[PDB]
RNA sequence: CGACUUACCAACCCGAUGCAAACUGCGAAUACCGGAGAAUGUUAUCACGGGAGACACACGGCGGGUGCUAACGUCCGUC
RNA sequence: UCCUCCUAAAGAGUAACGGAGGAGCACGAAGGUUGGCUAAUCCUGGUCGGACAUCAGGAGGUUAGUGCAAUGGCAUAAGCCAGCUUGACUGCGAGCGUGACGGCGCGAGCAGGUGCGAAAGCAGGUCAUAGUGAUCCGGUGGUUCUGAAUGGAAGGGCCAUC
RNA sequence: UGCCUGGCGGCCGUAGCGCGGUGGUCCCACCUGACCCCAUGCCGAACUCAGAAGUGAAACGCCGUAGCGCCGAUGGUAGUGUGGGGUCUCCCCAUGCGAGAGUAGGGAACUGCCAGGCAA
């Protein structure tokens, strides 16, 4: 919630001054996050999902949903009705809680970091990331897990293109190496 | 291999517009909708038309997709 | 040997050739078969036509085919009696109505070109005649 | 027709069923459908029977 | 659409009511100002309308587009009906739920003379 | 807000080695031990 | 980890030309159903009852399947 | 034998050892009602993940889907999800379609008693069209209708059903 | 009466898309919060509730623009009823009906009931 004070204290008037709009509003907002993985070996190994929904749930701050296969598909052995993954998805507070304990004490504690890509754009003011190990989360300690399963982050924005989508990311100060 | 087939199910338009009916009669025999039911008409399990009240059956088109509707019009 | 692949059904009704041609006018090149008779051209014709021209112009110019198969054609076999269902196919034939463009040509002589659907002519059951590339 | 027929009796006095098909092995519970009895005239529970 | 999404659901409601051939009282709910009109079983005339934008309804209440003002409104409209002679409605949700105002509404003209 | 289905949010203080201390909602647990932060970090 | 060329294969598309009994974003002429009107026809119409025969059809015109757009061939619709 | 299209000539019907395909089921839910939602195929981004899994946005507008072949229909959705349920109910049924007939199909409305919905209302199985077999002879249950001197029963009859 | 807006209709692509401009006193939308009603096969998204700080981007309404879709003649052609003829696997004549496509052109709507604000 201090982002979100933070937000609408001064970066407001900072992308207001930079893009010289004719009104605040016009400034693009961050509408919610999604988290997701599609582990795909549930037909291998069915008991897999408590755990896969169990450890997202204590990433995240409420429950997941587990999705099905949209269709049928030889190349995979799946049809629709088997679940293959889960996801969540944050807004409101919540969203704006995790985003802080995802930049704060999440990207410095990657594992042989190098650093965070800028291409990943899709063109309208998303943007998308995934991780490797969840070592990343403090939920996790090694203790209780031993999987190497990863995930994917998904931040949806109201921006209109790329210019001023990268624009807000600069000013939410991300790594962009 | 070939030489099966149906016996046909007289489907169609048994009472044409402009003409009187009593209730109950069936004006429009069909497999899907070709033809949807207006004031005074009811559909029935088979798609089959039939009319609600005695009067001239009457065709027209309604709806954003140019649809044929059928009415009787107690006249 | 022209043949449609992969065609919906392997059989259809005989039909009949009345009506008119459709492709009427020269559109792709400069010179043109325009046929005036009525009947319908195999796959064998078509090709053997094909043949002639593209030999007779010696590797030069384009050739264009305005026509296609696209019609099986049955046959029954020697000494057989008539029924026991359809026969099985053998040659493809297009329709061809008067006024049809058949063959079409360019980048050639205006005489060679003469010379060329003449010789092609020869080989088709059907009147055929010489025209041009008109200005709308 | 690997679905067979059974009938229902009416747990009432009034020896009314009704017909109808189940799948045994899919479903071998009993059915206890509530239907109208004409002999009483009232909507009874109607227990699965041979 | 918010709005394209009401009328795809309030559509099957308008068409039964218009082939009944009944009065239908038709209700328009917003953040405020919720609205209520009686049509006739043509659809090309309104016999009563009721709403909390007259100042001759809106005089007394504290805020528009609450329960009191839902039913005030309803009440407004009830008794308008009940001068006019008609008395037989039916009640169209227009693709909102039965829970709420709605709700507050039709309760309201169900009490106050309008049975449906 | 569906209520007896998700985990614990309650709030919790949480410091790292370079002298930052925060406090934040999850179910990490009772106490926390970190290292480096978004500040104070080689980056 | 950046990146680039092409004498060479080619998808999705765009322009132009066609074809279809089992394609239709179009669509007749006739035929058929219903209403009104005049003329004309030995009620030519319908219903009920007594008696039947017939239920191997042929050719011609038109619209088709089949055959080879062969048959005084064969199988349908209509006259 | 039955169902879909074509032949079939713009009502219906219409043959061939003419051209293509299916059916002899399934479902107490996939039925009823209420409430809600809206696909295929592509483009950009993204751990494993790559043409093709799941996620976000856009293009697209039914090319999807509809228990089963085909045709016709279906955004009010007949398509998808959930709650509560048994109207897949009994006795009738004006009036129609369809056949030489046996027969088959549609059906508002009335009575009794139910389900869903706040309510108007909807519900007499399923998006529709195949999933079926006359009569005889017999079996099981109900009903003093009958029961050959009378009182019973046997056996028939009626209703339900195999 | 007029400028405007909202609701329910007639008619439904001449009515729909694309591009540009414009609208906040009312209304509408977004928006703020949701301990309670209510809701997410997770999420105040949607749905619902309490409010109004802000605002007219989005959405929506209005205006402009033909860039598309769309409508569309007259004439000619195809086809065809009836009656005739021929070099009769096809066509012609007399007569009646007369497309489809395309062309000129039209076109970026009109209108009914109710309520409100503004200006008269």
């Amino acid at each position: 919630a201090k982002l979100h004070d933070y937000y609408k204290d001064e970066v407001v008037k900072k992308l207001m001054t930079e893009f010289n709009y004719n009104s605040v509003m016009q400034v693009p907002r961050v509408e919610k996050i999604t988290l997701n993985m599609g582990v795909g070996e549930a037909i291998a190994d069915k008991k897999l999902l408590d755990n896969a929904a169990a450890d997202l749930a204590a990433i995240s701050g409420q429950k997941p949903l587990i999705t099905k296969a949209r269709k049928s598909v030889a190349g995979f052995k799946i049809r629709q009705g088997y679940p293959i993954g889960c996801k969540v998805t944050l807004r409101g507070e919540r969203m704006w809680e995790f985003f802080e304990r995802l930049i704060t004490i999440a990207v410095p504690r990657i594992r042989d970091f190098r650093g965070l890509s800028a291409k990943s754009f899709d063109g309208r003011g998303n943007y998308s990331m995934g991780v490797r190990e969840q070592i990343i989360f403090p939920e996790i300690d090694y203790d209780k897990v031993d999987r190497v399963r990863g995930l994917d982050i998904t931040i949806t924005t109201t921006a209109k293109s790329d210019e001023e989508g990268r624009a807000l990311l600069a000013a939410f100060d991300f790594p962009f190496r | 291999r070939n030489g099966r087939d149906s016996e046909a199910k007289r489907l169609g338009v048994k009472r044409f517009g402009g003409e009187s009916v009593l209730a109950g009669s069936i004006i429009v025999r069909q497999r899907g909708t070709k033809f949807h039911a207006g004031a005074n008409v009811g559909c029935g399990r088979d798609h089959t038309l039939f009319a609600k009240a005695d009067g001239k059956v009457k065709f027209e088109v309604k709806g954003p997709k140019n649809r044929k509707f059928i009415s009787i019009e107690a006249e | 040997m022209l043949q449609p692949k992969r065609t919906k059904f392997r059989k259809m009704h005989k039909g009949r050739n009345r009506g008119l041609a459709q492709g009427t006018d020269v559109s792709f090149g400069s010179f043109g078969l325009k046929a005036v008779g009525r009947g319908r051209l195999t796959a064998r014709q078509i090709e053997a036509a094909r043949r002639a021209m593209t030999r007779a112009v010696k590797r030069q110019g384009k050739i264009w085919i305005r026509v296609f198969p696209d019609k099986p054609i049955t046959e029954k076999p020697l000494a057989v009696r008539m029924g026991k269902g359809k026969g099985n196919v053998e040659y493809w034939v297009a329709l061809i109505q008067p006024g049809k463009v058949l063959y079409e040509m360019d980048g050639v002589p205006e005489e060679l070109a003469r010379e060329a659907f003449k010789l092609a002519a020869a080989k088709l059951p059907i009147k055929t005649t010489f025209v041009t590339k008109t200005v709308m | 027709g690997i679905r067979e027929k059974i009938k229902l009796v009416s747990s009432a006095g009034t020896g009314h069923f009704y017909t109808t098909t189940k799948n045994k092995r899919t479903k071998p519970e009993k059915l206890e459908l509530k239907k109208f009895d004409p002999v009483v005239r009232q909507h009874v529970i109607y227990k699965e029977a041979k | 659409d918010k709005k394209s999404a009401r009328i795809r659901r309030a559509t099957r409601a308008r068409r039964k009511l218009q082939e009944l051939g009944a009065t239908r009282l038709v209700v328009h709910r917003t953040p405020r100002h919720i609205y209520a009109q009686v049509i006739a079983p043509n659809g090309s005339e309104v016999l009563v309308a009721a709403s909390t934008v007259e100042k001759a309804i809106a005089e007394q209440l504290k805020y528009t587009g609450n329960k009191d003002a839902a039913a005030a409104v309803g009440k407004a409209v009830a008794e308008r009906a009940l001068e006019k002679g008609i008395k037989d409605v039916s009640f169209d949700r227009s693709g909102f739920q039965y829970h709420g105002r709605v709700q507050a509404l039709a309760d309201a003209a169900r009490e106050a003379g309008l049975q449906f | 807000m569906k209520k007896d289905i998700h985990p614990k949010y309650e709030e919790i203080t949480a410091s790292c080695s370079c002298g930052n201390v925060m406090k934040i909602r999850s179910t990490v647990g009772h106490d926390l031990n970190l290292d480096v932060c978004s500040k104070c970090h080689p980056f």
